[PDB]
RNA sequence: AAAAUGUUCA
RNA sequence: CGCGGGGUGGAGCAGCCUGGUAGCUCGUCGGGCUCAUAACCCGAAGGUCGUCGGUUCAAAUCCGGCCCCCGCAACCA
RNA sequence: UGGGGCGGUCUCCUCCUAAAGAGUAACGGAGGAGCACGAAGGUUGGCUAAUCCUGGUCGGACAUCAGGAGGUUAGUGCAAUGGCAUAAGCCAGCUUGACUGCGAGCGUGACGGCGCGAGCAGGUGCGAAAGCAGGUCAUAGUGAUCCGGUGGUUCUGAAUGGAA
RNA sequence: GUGCCUGGCGGCCGUAGCGCGGUGGUCCCACCUGACCCCAUGCCGAACUCAGAAGUGAAACGCCGUAGCGCCGAUGGUAGUG
RNA sequence: AGCUAUUUAGGUAGCGCCUCGUGAAUUCAUCUCCGGGGGUAGAGCACUGUUUCGGCAAGGGGGUCAUCCCGACUUACCAACC
RNA sequence: UAGUCCGGAUUGGAGUCUGCAACUCGACUCCAUGAAGUCGGAAUCGCUAGUAAUCGUGGAUCAGAAUGCCACGGUGAAUAC
């Protein structure tokens, strides 16, 4: 199964950043769309969530399945996260490894402001 | 290539009213096939080995992988990690370049041919047969080889009942008996 | 066992060293680490000796 | 499909006793002349002339000729 | 002589033999020998009262033998001193609590049962009495 | 024959529940991860569960198989 | 140099 | 009770020790030499290691259980 | 030492005895250690079994191949117990933290001694980074003191300066 | 006023998991089309990955019905016991 | 009249246990309430082993043979796995 | 210079003839198939001249059926201290 391999690669970046008390900057990647939240050190409520759903996004792209959207959402996620002060966060790969689209995203967050 | 064309058009059409499937995609599309060649005696010699793996790399049209032994087997002697076995999994284009170079080339080449079986079935849809001489496929000019180099050839199809697997090579008109 | 004693000695300007093993009987080279040379404080390459 | 070591594809061409003209790539680097093909199957109808096997009265009766 | 056909362990602790027994209701027969004293039948205990009344029944019906002994008591050799290793396997016991069911029997009537296991129960060391297959 | 046998390692919970620790102090010797760690615990290499703070013992029982963990809380 | 033996009667 | 060693072609012995292969002389089978036998000469066969369980990929071999056999000890009042 | 002799044993690790904290005896019941590795260590990324059933050249119960059931009954350098898929199990890339000076605070011992250890300073390496790493899944693989040897450090050096 | 949908992240860890039957695709999701390059296979676009999106709801996933199972589980009595 | 070590086992050394001196915290003890980890007694048989019967049952032994390739039948009867 | 266009056993099919009759059990022809066998262990046998060796022909018995037997000729040695 694609799906659960994907999560029990996750569960070890998981675990430990649930144990350290750190703000996680997670991410999701599907072929049509990417998913970029910032959740809380308590795990349940979330901070700041920005993806290729939201119109304010979306409108501006073109296809919303390349690194360049993505790259446009790390942005967003950078500067929704400072009208909230939230400088140090924590970055979780979310079973996906750190090469393509996600790597696109975080660089983006790190040029933003977002230190992590 | 040009057989993978005529699945896009013959063979599902062909299908959809033999069986009544409501959607295109419930179909059996063929997964992938896999070559192997088991050498048993690379034990005796390592080049027998390296003169094994260059014939199957011209059967397919990559270098194929040596797989080695899954457990330490006495009866044959062969500890646990000896190389014994080599296989290639043709997928996509070539797989499909390879299917059609079987069944309008090699076959034909058979000696005493006669027939496949519609029994090679595992019960799952997917197609195994085994030739004995790899001489059918052109690739070797018979004056280089000297050991009787068999090999299997397992198709694996996206087939659910054996029988779905059967109507799916007859539509290529794959032979039997 | 069959395991004897060597003495990796620093190429650095000081006889500091560190104790260790080898296996005499499948190992034909010298031992090669680069570790700490707790005197000029930097990492060096320690060549094996007896 | 990583380079440098797959052997070579070019689109190689193949003859026939039927006058196949079929070109399959393929790693030969050559130019096959084939007998037999798909096309001029010894098998579609060889089945029938395979058995013949279950008659021996008529094959006497050449003896008996009466 | 039922003896365990390759145990785990050789020798054993000998043991306290407490509570009441656990196959107290009778489940594959009509009638039964159901134990009364605590006690420990041997396997040459359990061999001689099957016979005892494969005789009384001349050779008929089933006689379901519900207890087994594995449990190896061991014995140390004849006038030797104490100490210096546990002593050699020499028999097999089986450990029975009262309202233990020994034996279990079908197809004879109730009459000459419970005279078979009148020939039974002179065999064995510990006091048993008559019981039968109730429902339930 | 017989009669070899090891020196007892005196393993076991050392602190019990509701017990207050300083920081660094051995909560259980355990030999493998009999209990694993919650928080404000570290799992040493003898896979002995001390204390990463000190304060108040709290033994719980979390995880989708179900596994003893020992936290502590910030006394 | 080595080099033994040959049932009883007729 | 206790202890050491041993059992392998039909017979008497190697090989174990450091596991993956069973050798040796006689005997035996067939031919040859001789009038025939012996002797002599040539060629070949024949033993899954006492048995059972486990260990390892693998047991003649390592470990344990048992039997047969041989040697050894069975001293002090 | 269930009188002494003979046989056996003497140190260390695992289970049981051991009576649900620890510990706990006998010539009580079962087994092992006196090492191994340059990677079988560190790290990043990835993968996850055994055994059966069906089909398939040589090829058979079992070589390698594909699929299904199954589910960790597998594996973990070695005995057993505890533990492990977030894998500690399996593969590859890159390296040497198998690092120096310390070490709050506890565990365990009559003591000698032994064990765990967050964190601090230096400097290193893996990763984008969060972080990780001062040996190895853990528990055996080991012997005090004296005496003497080799290397380093001017600390000392019996008149002073050296040297032993 | 809200309700049914769906994706992600957690809480709680089988009353929550299997099995059987049905069902959803405008969205979301998956499969999927393609791959010269970024990247990958100890062989292979299977996976990983990028570029895109015709087609589909088969598989997978989700939701509902079903107790054939796993699972949860009294009261009382019994065992044990200070 | 215990532990640890001992050419040590009827000796000795440290600790435990006694006594005297001195200083200190409701410090210590019993009980009720509360927070805990256990895994023994008992019980159970999914697990590591062991056991009986019944059902299914490969496989199996011996027979009758076609006394050839094939295979069948029968059975005084043994039997894993679920 | 090779298991070779060597070698021909064997086997399947198809026929001819003799003879009441060819299955047990004939000879021969045709096609196909095409093994063992590469100079032979210990040991052993024949021969001195037109002999050895090698090639082919005929006869008796006989319906048919010999590579045996009896008989003939062609080619034709070496060696005997």
């Amino acid at each position: 199964d694609k799906k659960s391999a994907r999560i029990r690669r996750a569960t070890r970046a998981r675990r430990k950043l649930q144990e350290l008390g750190a703000t996680r900057l997670v991410v999701h990647r599907t072929p049509r769309h990417i998913y970029a939240q910032v959740i809380a050190p308590n795990g349940s409520e979330v901070l700041v969530a920005a993806s290729t759903v939201e119109k304010a996004i979306a409108e501006q792209l073109k296809y919303t399945g390349n690194k360049d959207a993505a790259a446009a959402v790390g942005k967003a996620v950078a500067e929704r996260a400072l009208e909230k002060g939230i400088k140090d966060v924590s970055f979780d790969r979310s079973g996906f490894q750190y090469h393509g689209r996600v790597q696109a995203l975080a660089d983006a967050a790190r040029e933003a402001g977002l230190q992590f | 290539a040009k057989l993978h064309d005529y699945y896009k058009d013959e063979v599902v059409k062909k299908l959809m009213t033999e069986f009544n499937y409501n959607s295109v995609m419930q179909v059996p599309r063929v997964e992938k096939i896999t070559l192997n060649m088991g050498v048993g005696e690379a034990i005796a010699d390592k080049k027998l080995l390296d003169n094994a793996a260059a014939d199957l790399a011209a059967i397919s049209g990559q270098k194929p992988l040596i797989t080695k032994a899954r457990k330490s087997v006495a009866g044959f002697k062969i500890r646990q990690g000896y190389p014994i076995g080599c296989k290639v999994t043709l997928r996509g284009e070539r797989m499909w370049e390879f299917f059609e170079r079987l069944i309008t080339i090699a076959v034909p080449r058979i000696r005493d041919f006669r027939g496949l079986s519609a029994k090679s079935f595992d019960g799952r849809g997917n197609y195994s047969m085994g030739v004995r001489e790899q001489i059918i496929f052109p690739e070797i000019d018979y004056d280089k080889v000297d050991r009787v180099r068999g090999l299997d050839i397992t198709i694996t199809t996206t087939a659910k009942s054996d029988e779905e697997g059967r109507a799916l090579l007859a539509a290529f008109d794959f032979p039997f008996r | 066992g069959i395991r004897e004693k060597i003495k990796l000695v620093s190429s650095a300007g000081t006889g500091h060293f560190y104790t260790t093993t080898k296996n005499k009987r499948t190992k034909p080279e010298k031992l090669e680490l680069k570790k700490f040379d707790p005197v000029v404080r930097q990492h060096v390459i320690y060549k094996e000796a007896k | 499909m990583k380079k440098d070591i797959h052997p070579k594809y070019e689109e190689i061409t193949a003859s026939c006793s039927c006058g196949n003209v079929m070109k399959i790539r393929s790693t030969v680097g050559h130019d096959l002349n084939l007998d037999v093909c798909s096309k001029c199957h010894p098998f579609f109808t060889g089945k029938q002339r395979d058995v013949a096997t279950g008659g021996r009265v008529d094959r006497f009766n050449k003896r008996f000729n009466i | 002589m039922l003896q365990p056909k390759r145990t785990k362990f050789r020798k054993m602790h000998k043991g306290r033999n407490r509570g009441l027994a656990q196959g107290t209701d009778v489940s594959f027969g009509s009638f039964g020998l159901k134990a009364v004293g605590r006690g420990r039948l041997t396997a040459r205990q359990i061999e001689a009262a099957r016979r005892a009344m494969t005789r009384a029944v001349k050779r008929q019906g089933k006689i379901w033998i519900r207890v087994f002994p594995d449990k190896p008591i061991t014995e140390k050799p004849l006038a030797v001193r104490m100490g210096k290793g546990k002593g050699n396997v020499e028999y097999w016991v089986a450990l029975i609590q009262p309202g233990k069911v020994l034996y279990e029997m079908d197809g004879v009537p109730e009459e000459l049962a419970r005279e078979a296991f009148k020939l039974a129960a002179a065999k064995l060391p510990i006091k048993t009495t008559f019981v039968t297959k109730t429902v339930m | 024959r017989n009669g070899r046998d090891s020196e007892a390692k005196r393993l076991g919970v050392k602190r019990f529940g509701g017990e207050s620790v300083l920081a660094g102090s051995i909560i259980v010797r355990q030999r493998g991860t009999k209990f694993h760690a919650g928080a404000n615990v570290g799992c040493g290499r003898d896979h002995t569960l001390f204390a990463k703070a000190d304060g108040k013992v709290k033994f719980e029982v979390k995880g989708p198989k179900n596994r003893k963990f020992i936290s502590i809380e910030a006394e």
